[PDB]
Protein backbone atom coordinates (compact mmCIF):
# COMPACT_ATOMS: atom_id res chain seq x y z
CA UNK A 1 0.00 0.00 0.00
CA UNK A 2 2.81 2.84 1.26
CA UNK A 3 5.79 -0.05 0.66
CA UNK A 4 6.66 1.12 -2.96
CA UNK A 5 10.09 1.53 -4.07
CA UNK A 6 11.10 5.37 -3.40
CA UNK A 7 13.77 7.95 -3.28
CA UNK A 8 13.64 9.83 0.39
CA UNK B 1 32.05 4.20 21.58
CA UNK B 2 33.26 0.80 19.68
CA UNK B 3 36.07 0.03 17.53
CA UNK B 4 36.60 -1.91 14.54
CA UNK B 5 38.93 -3.80 16.50
CA UNK B 6 36.78 -4.18 19.27
CA UNK B 7 34.07 -5.70 16.46
CA UNK B 8 36.66 -7.67 15.69
CA UNK B 9 37.13 -9.13 18.97
CA UNK B 10 33.08 -9.81 19.21
CA UNK B 11 33.41 -12.02 16.13
CA UNK B 12 36.65 -14.16 17.18
CA UNK B 13 35.44 -14.00 21.02
CA UNK B 14 31.74 -15.67 19.25
CA UNK B 15 30.07 -12.70 21.23
CA UNK B 16 28.64 -12.13 17.70
CA UNK B 17 27.46 -14.64 15.73
CA UNK B 18 24.23 -13.82 13.61
CA UNK B 19 25.34 -11.21 11.05
CA UNK B 20 22.57 -9.07 8.73
CA UNK B 21 24.33 -7.34 5.94
CA UNK B 22 22.86 -4.41 3.78
CA UNK B 23 24.78 -3.66 0.68
CA UNK B 24 23.96 -1.33 -2.14
CA UNK B 25 25.72 0.33 -5.02
CA UNK B 26 29.08 1.05 -3.59
CA UNK B 27 30.18 -2.51 -3.05
CA UNK B 28 30.51 -2.87 -6.72
CA UNK B 29 31.92 0.10 -7.75
CA UNK B 30 35.70 -1.60 -7.19
CA UNK B 31 34.90 -3.93 -10.41
CA UNK B 32 34.23 -1.69 -12.70
CA UNK B 33 30.29 -0.91 -12.51
CA UNK B 34 29.80 2.93 -11.93
CA UNK B 35 27.27 3.96 -9.05
CA UNK B 36 23.74 6.23 -9.14
CA UNK B 37 25.23 9.59 -6.38
CA UNK B 38 28.75 9.63 -7.29
CA UNK B 39 29.88 13.30 -8.28
CA UNK B 40 31.22 13.07 -12.18
CA UNK B 41 31.08 9.11 -12.60
CA UNK B 42 27.66 8.12 -10.71
CA UNK B 43 24.68 7.34 -13.02
CA UNK B 44 22.15 10.08 -11.70
CA UNK B 45 25.00 13.15 -12.53
CA UNK B 46 26.23 11.62 -15.90
CA UNK B 47 24.79 9.84 -19.04
CA UNK B 48 24.23 12.34 -22.27
CA UNK B 49 23.47 10.02 -24.97
CA UNK B 50 22.26 7.19 -22.94
CA UNK B 51 18.70 8.28 -24.80
CA UNK B 52 17.27 8.78 -21.19
CA UNK B 53 15.31 12.38 -20.71
CA UNK B 54 16.44 12.60 -17.08
CA UNK B 55 18.60 9.78 -16.03
CA UNK B 56 15.62 8.51 -13.54
CA UNK B 57 14.11 7.29 -15.99
CA UNK B 58 15.64 4.30 -15.87
CA UNK B 59 13.67 2.47 -13.56
CA UNK B 60 10.72 4.47 -14.14
CA UNK B 61 7.66 2.91 -15.66
CA UNK B 62 5.78 5.35 -17.87
CA UNK B 63 9.14 6.20 -19.57
CA UNK B 64 9.78 2.01 -19.52
CA UNK B 65 6.74 1.06 -21.73
CA UNK B 66 7.32 5.02 -23.90
CA UNK B 67 10.81 3.28 -24.84
CA UNK B 68 12.64 0.36 -23.46
CA UNK B 69 15.69 0.33 -25.34
CA UNK B 70 17.74 2.45 -22.89
CA UNK B 71 16.93 -0.14 -19.88
CA UNK B 72 18.00 -2.66 -22.41
CA UNK B 73 21.22 -1.31 -22.98
CA UNK B 74 22.14 -1.23 -18.99
CA UNK B 75 20.47 -4.75 -18.72
CA UNK B 76 23.58 -5.68 -21.96
CA UNK B 77 26.10 -4.14 -19.52
CA UNK B 78 25.26 -5.77 -16.94
CA UNK B 79 24.60 -9.24 -17.62
CA UNK B 80 26.04 -11.45 -15.01
CA UNK B 81 29.24 -12.44 -16.84
CA UNK B 82 30.79 -9.30 -17.87
CA UNK B 83 32.07 -8.08 -14.47
CA UNK B 84 33.83 -10.04 -11.66
CA UNK B 85 32.80 -10.03 -7.85
CA UNK B 86 35.62 -7.91 -5.84
CA UNK B 87 36.73 -8.50 -2.25
CA UNK B 88 33.47 -7.28 -0.64
CA UNK B 89 31.71 -10.00 -2.45
CA UNK B 90 34.37 -12.46 -1.35
CA UNK B 91 33.80 -11.37 2.30
CA UNK B 92 30.26 -11.71 2.65
CA UNK B 93 30.82 -15.13 0.97
CA UNK B 94 33.27 -16.08 3.58
CA UNK B 95 31.27 -15.20 6.09
CA UNK B 96 28.67 -17.45 5.05
CA UNK B 97 31.33 -20.19 4.54
CA UNK B 98 32.43 -19.33 7.87
CA UNK B 99 28.44 -19.52 9.42
CA UNK B 100 28.34 -16.02 10.65
CA UNK B 101 25.61 -15.14 7.59
CA UNK B 102 22.06 -14.93 9.12
CA UNK B 103 21.27 -12.99 5.69
CA UNK B 104 22.15 -10.49 2.78
CA UNK B 105 20.04 -7.87 1.93
CA UNK B 106 21.02 -5.94 -1.38
CA UNK B 107 19.92 -3.50 -3.61
CA UNK B 108 22.08 -4.26 -6.43
CA UNK B 109 20.53 -5.90 -9.71
CA UNK B 110 24.31 -7.15 -10.82
CA UNK B 111 24.40 -10.42 -9.50
CA UNK B 112 27.40 -10.39 -8.22
CA UNK B 113 26.29 -11.82 -5.01
CA UNK B 114 25.26 -15.09 -6.28
CA UNK B 115 28.22 -15.09 -8.70
CA UNK B 116 30.68 -15.52 -5.70
CA UNK B 117 28.96 -18.33 -4.74
CA UNK B 118 26.40 -16.93 -2.02
CA UNK B 119 23.45 -19.69 -1.76
CA UNK B 120 19.81 -18.12 -2.98
CA UNK B 121 18.43 -18.87 0.99
CA UNK B 122 21.34 -16.48 2.09
CA UNK B 123 20.36 -13.72 -0.07
CA UNK B 124 17.23 -10.99 -0.30
CA UNK B 125 17.46 -9.26 -3.78
CA UNK B 126 15.05 -6.16 -2.08
CA UNK B 127 15.58 -4.47 -5.47
CA UNK B 128 14.81 -7.71 -7.84
CA UNK B 129 16.65 -9.52 -9.95
CA UNK B 130 17.79 -10.61 -13.90
CA UNK B 131 17.56 -14.57 -12.51
CA UNK B 132 13.55 -14.47 -13.97
CA UNK B 133 11.15 -12.63 -16.46
CA UNK B 134 7.59 -11.63 -16.92
CA UNK B 135 5.86 -10.78 -19.88
CA UNK B 136 4.17 -7.20 -19.03
CA UNK B 137 0.78 -7.62 -20.44
CA UNK B 138 -0.09 -11.44 -19.80
CA UNK B 139 1.92 -12.17 -16.94
CA UNK B 140 3.72 -15.56 -18.04
CA UNK B 141 7.02 -15.84 -15.87
CA UNK B 142 10.00 -17.04 -17.86
CA UNK B 143 13.33 -17.98 -16.68
CA UNK B 144 16.13 -14.58 -17.52
CA UNK B 145 18.20 -16.93 -19.95
CA UNK B 146 15.34 -16.67 -22.70
CA UNK B 147 16.39 -12.87 -23.04
CA UNK B 148 20.03 -13.19 -22.82
CA UNK B 149 20.06 -13.80 -27.07
CA UNK B 150 17.68 -10.62 -27.46
CA UNK B 151 19.65 -8.52 -25.41
CA UNK B 152 23.19 -9.51 -26.84
CA UNK B 153 21.12 -8.93 -30.32
CA UNK B 154 19.97 -5.50 -28.97
CA UNK B 155 16.24 -6.49 -29.35
CA UNK B 156 14.16 -5.75 -27.16
CA UNK B 157 12.42 -9.04 -25.32
CA UNK B 158 8.87 -9.99 -26.68
CA UNK B 159 6.48 -12.68 -25.15
CA UNK B 160 5.95 -15.34 -27.44
CA UNK B 161 2.12 -15.65 -26.80
CA UNK B 162 0.57 -12.42 -26.63
CA UNK B 163 3.69 -10.42 -28.59
CA UNK B 164 4.09 -8.19 -24.93
CA UNK B 165 7.56 -6.51 -23.49
CA UNK B 166 8.90 -8.83 -21.66
CA UNK B 167 10.86 -7.65 -18.03
CA UNK B 168 13.28 -8.79 -15.96
CA UNK B 169 11.81 -8.97 -12.20
CA UNK B 170 13.27 -5.94 -11.54
CA UNK B 171 11.77 -3.30 -9.06
CA UNK B 172 10.88 -0.16 -10.50
CA UNK B 173 9.69 3.00 -8.78
CA UNK B 174 6.09 2.85 -7.32
CA UNK B 175 6.72 -0.93 -6.95
CA UNK B 176 6.72 -2.68 -4.09
CA UNK B 177 9.54 -5.02 -2.89
CA UNK B 178 9.74 -9.08 -3.71
CA UNK B 179 7.81 -10.55 -0.63
CA UNK B 180 10.88 -12.67 0.37
CA UNK B 181 11.43 -9.06 1.74
CA UNK B 182 9.21 -9.88 4.42
CA UNK B 183 11.76 -12.31 5.39
CA UNK B 184 13.72 -9.10 7.84
CA UNK B 185 10.70 -8.97 10.06
CA UNK B 186 12.48 -12.34 11.36
CA UNK B 187 16.05 -11.35 10.58
CA UNK B 188 16.68 -8.06 12.13
CA UNK B 189 15.40 -9.01 16.15
CA UNK B 190 17.29 -12.40 15.40
CA UNK B 191 20.28 -10.10 14.20
CA UNK B 192 23.46 -9.84 16.97
CA UNK B 193 25.46 -7.44 14.46
CA UNK B 194 24.59 -5.49 11.82
CA UNK B 195 27.04 -4.39 8.79
CA UNK B 196 26.52 -1.76 6.12
CA UNK B 197 28.35 -1.34 2.98
CA UNK B 198 28.83 0.78 0.30
CA UNK B 199 25.13 2.48 0.28
CA UNK B 200 23.63 6.02 0.95
CA UNK B 201 20.51 5.05 2.19
CA UNK B 202 18.48 6.85 -0.09
CA UNK B 203 16.22 4.67 -0.90
CA UNK B 204 13.20 3.67 0.93
CA UNK B 205 11.79 0.99 2.43
CA UNK B 206 15.30 -0.42 2.16
CA UNK B 207 16.86 2.01 4.00
CA UNK B 208 14.32 1.65 7.12
CA UNK B 209 16.03 -1.73 7.64
CA UNK B 210 19.17 0.36 10.04
CA UNK B 211 16.32 0.84 12.71
CA UNK B 212 15.07 -2.60 13.09
CA UNK B 213 18.13 -4.59 14.65
CA UNK B 214 17.84 -4.24 18.82
CA UNK B 215 19.46 -1.33 20.94
CA UNK B 216 22.84 -3.84 21.86
CA UNK B 217 23.56 -4.59 18.46
CA UNK B 218 26.89 -3.32 17.15
CA UNK B 219 25.57 -1.30 13.78
CA UNK B 220 28.71 -1.49 11.02
CA UNK B 221 29.38 1.26 8.54
CA UNK B 222 31.82 0.76 5.98
CA UNK B 223 31.47 3.30 3.32
CA UNK B 224 33.26 6.28 1.86
CA UNK B 225 31.18 8.54 3.66
CA UNK B 226 28.74 8.70 6.99
CA UNK B 227 25.28 7.73 6.00
CA UNK B 228 21.36 7.54 7.72
CA UNK B 229 20.70 7.51 11.18
CA UNK B 230 25.19 7.16 11.59
CA UNK B 231 24.93 10.75 10.09
CA UNK B 232 21.92 12.77 11.69
CA UNK B 233 21.83 10.18 15.06
CA UNK B 234 24.14 7.75 16.02
CA UNK B 235 23.58 4.71 18.20
CA UNK B 236 25.88 4.03 21.20
CA UNK B 237 26.74 0.85 19.84
CA UNK B 238 27.63 2.18 16.03
CA UNK B 239 30.77 2.13 14.19
CA UNK B 240 32.03 3.90 11.04
CA UNK B 241 35.02 3.05 8.79
CA UNK B 242 35.43 5.91 6.47
CA UNK B 243 36.84 5.01 3.36
CA UNK B 244 37.32 2.90 0.27
CA UNK B 245 34.62 0.02 1.14
CA UNK B 246 37.67 -2.59 -0.24
CA UNK B 247 40.30 -0.91 1.95
CA UNK B 248 37.55 -1.20 5.53
CA UNK B 249 36.85 -5.05 4.23
CA UNK B 250 40.76 -6.01 4.44
CA UNK B 251 41.61 -4.13 7.84
CA UNK B 252 38.63 -6.02 9.03
CA UNK B 253 39.63 -9.33 7.02
CA UNK B 254 42.89 -8.65 8.66
CA UNK B 255 41.67 -8.75 12.11
CA UNK B 256 39.95 -11.03 12.12
CA UNK B 257 42.73 -13.45 11.14
CA UNK B 258 41.16 -14.19 7.95
CA UNK B 259 43.70 -12.70 5.18
CA UNK B 260 45.33 -16.17 3.62
CA UNK B 261 41.81 -17.79 3.39
CA UNK B 262 40.81 -14.96 1.71
CA UNK B 263 43.29 -14.77 -0.89
CA UNK B 264 42.79 -18.32 -1.28
CA UNK B 265 39.19 -18.00 -1.82
CA UNK B 266 39.79 -15.61 -4.50
CA UNK B 267 41.91 -18.19 -6.01
CA UNK B 268 39.86 -20.96 -6.58
CA UNK B 269 36.78 -18.46 -7.49
CA UNK B 270 38.34 -15.18 -10.06
CA UNK B 271 40.35 -17.97 -11.06
CA UNK B 272 37.40 -20.24 -11.85
CA UNK B 273 35.31 -17.54 -13.48
ZN1 LIG C 1 2.53 -12.21 -22.90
Amino acid sequence: TRSGKVMR
Amino acid sequence: KLSLQDVAELIRARACQRVVVMVGAGISTPSGIPDFRSPGSGLYSNLQQYDLPYPEAIFELPFFFHNPKPFFTLAKELYPGNYKPNVTHYFLRLLHDKGLLLRLYTQNIDGLERVSGIPASKLVEAHGTFASATCTVCQRPFPGEDIRADVMADRVPRCPVCTGVVKPDIVFFGEPLPQRFLLHVVDFPMADLLLILGTSLEVEPFASLTEAVRSSVPRLLINRDLVGPLAWHPRSRDVAQLGDVVHGVESLVELLGWTEEMRDLVQRETGKL
